[PDB]
């Protein structure tokens, strides 16, 4: 999963246009750009940095490293940790502070928007939960290492 | 023994421990003691000094020294470190011994003024009431008043139909009826083609996969016409028990609401508290135990592979390595204040309140419970990361009594 989609018509970056490209919802394009590109004006409104780049160290930060995927060697459902590497992991995280933003209070999405990638810049947010979340049940389902696949 | 502080850089202090004399034989006593213990050699238990050194060469010193240290840790143990002791320089002569430990004691915090940062907050209120307004309509969405039509399937009715699914040579697969709602022009899967169609009509979609062609018959059962019921309390009825009246549902969905909000809402303005900590914080803190939280840093990463995607972004290793400084100065300060606050104002989390966190996390782990509490109990690794967040999700709670909340009119 991800392939080299060219980037967004705006900041020169693969990753934008992925994130873009998350944020989307059937096939309404052009409109996903009115949100995720504002959620950048909001971005240096609240920080006074360059958004592009904050994005990037937000979504670096969201990360994970590790995670679990059920399997059956007989019965049925045991706890497989395995590693997460590649585009599986960028697309994880984008997978995820979006996912995280939508199921929200506030009231638009641009605003939450921003709202998740600041808050995953500095390190906390309900996105980055589901990052060390699974990683600490990494630790905790250790013992089931050999059922990796 | 004999401990001198050479030089004072702020929270960084550097000791001399010499030692000498006797106790340096003490201790070599103790090394023969213990190496006695160990390895032998063409030479049980009663080799003296001699023999050793004369042997294997020069570990015998290592081997000392390591004895001559341990009475160092209880000269400190009552201080505490952002960063365990390091032994920068150590040497042992035949009289004397002279040991050098870097100590970094935790930094010195100066708050100021909690009133003078701004946290945001969105009109409660008026985002209840925009959240019922919006629940009962997609209530109403839910409970579609339809009626069959005669039609063609124009927008905005609601038409069901029948898929089959046939192998690259008849064998049917699946079948299943689907039921969709005609959005005002669409060009969902599908239903763009049920778009116009009259009841009976079929529409064939042939498609191919990995070489292998699979056919898609969708057969239109019938037709419906969608008008949503007006809000009135019969919408409620429609809804089961309990609420009789309509003033009555959107009660209920009031409390349900403010029920979500003082939950997302109030970890909102906790988390932008913590982003903006380091404003009004100033720490004294020596540039090198910073300089070195960074390579501890730093280094870390590459254990990992991460560091060379994360460096090749910025426009030079010195400006990441840059920014990744103050990232963490900024941190340490928040880290710090919450620790600060948190003995001042005598907050702790005791045992039987750490148990009642880990409870909250055995579901999202998706364990039992008492698994959770198995592996608190008996670690004390995730026991202290668990610990501190819950007294950290505290002394937030309590600054933010103090904080300018800023309330916010909703825009969606």
């Amino acid at each position: 999963m991800g392939r080299q989609i060219p980037p967004d018509p705006v900041f020169g970056d693969v990753l934008v246009a992925k994130l873009i490209n998350r944020v989307m919802w059937d096939g309404k394009k052009t409109i996903a750009q009115k949100i995720v590109y504002g959620a950048f004006d909001i971005i240096r409104e609240k920080t006074k940095k360059d958004p592009l780049e904050v994005f990037r160290q937000a979504v670096e930060n969201v990360k994970p490293v590790l995670e679990v995927r059920p399997r059956r060697v007989g019965g049925a459902t045991y706890q497989v940790p395995i590693e997460v590497q590649e585009p599986r992991r960028t697309s994880l995280a984008l997978r995820w502070i979006v996912e995280a933003a939508r199921a929200k209070k506030g009231r638009p999405m641009k605003e939450k928007l921003a709202e998740e990638i600041i808050a995953a810049y500095n390190n906390t947010g309900t996105a980055i939960k589901k990052k060390e979340d699974t990683h600490r049940m990494a630790e905790a389902n250790r013992a089931f290492a050999h059922y990796r696949w | 023994m004999e401990v001198k502080e050479l030089e004072r850089d702020k929270n960084r202090v550097v000791l001399e421990y010499v030692f000498g004399a006797e106790e340096i034989a003490q201790a070599e006593d103790k090394a023969v003691r213990y190496l006695n213990q160990r390895v032998e050699i063409p030479g049980k238990g009663r080799i003296p000094k001699n023999v050793l050194k004369m042997k294997l060469g020069e570990e015998f010193q290592e081997y000392t020294l390591d004895f001559l240290m341990d009475l160092i840790p209880d000269t400190l143990k009552d201080r505490k470190l952002i960063l365990s002791p390091i032994v920068t320089e150590r040497e042992l002569k035949d009289v004397t011994a002279r040991v050098v430990v870097e100590v970094h004691e935790e930094p010195e915090v100066r708050i100021g003024d909690i009133s003078k940062i701004e946290v945001e907050k969105v009109d409660e209120e008026k985002v209840l009431e925009k959240y019922v307004e919006r629940r009962i309509e997609d209530l109403r969405e839910s409970h579609a008043l339809l009626e069959p039509k005669e039609g063609p399937a124009e927008a905005g009715d609601l038409v069901r139909v029948n898929m089959e699914v046939y192998n690259e040579e008849g064998k049917k697969l699946t079948s299943r009826e689907y039921e969709y709602v005609i959005s005002e022009d669409e060009d969902r899967p599908f239903v763009k083609d049920l778009v116009g169609k009259k009841k009976g009509d079929v529409v064939e979609i042939e498609r191919e996969y990995e070489g292998k062609k699979y056919t898609y018959k969708l057969e239109v059962e019938e037709v419906y016409k969608r008008t949503l019921p007006e809000i009135g309390d019969e919408l409620a009825k429609s809804v089961n028990n309990e609420f009789e009246t309509l003033e009555q549902l959107k009660e209920s969905l009031k409390k349900e609401g403010k029920e979500i909000y003082d939950v997302e809402m109030k970890e909102s303005m906790r988390e932008q508290l913590l982003e903006k900590l380091p404003e009004i914080v100033e720490i004294e803190i020596s540039d090198r135990t910073l300089e070195i939280l960074v390579n501890e840093a730093i280094n870390r990463l590459k254990r990992e592979g991460r560091y060379e995607q994360i460096v090749s972004s910025y426009e030079s290793e010195e400006k990441f390595r840059e920014e990744l400084k103050e990232r963490i100065l900024d941190d340490i300060k928040r880290d710090r204040v919450i620790e600060v606050l948190a003995q001042e104002k005598g907050i702790s989390v005791n045992d039987e309140e750490l148990e009642k966190e880990a409870e909250e996390l055995a579901p999202f782990w998706g364990i039992s419970p008492d698994r959770a509490k198995s592996l608190v109990k008996a670690r004390q690794d995730l026991r202290e990361e668990l610990r501190w967040a819950i007294l950290k999700r505290k002394v937030l709670d309590l600054l933010l009594q103090e904080v300018k909340v800023k309330v916010v009119e909703p825009k969606g």
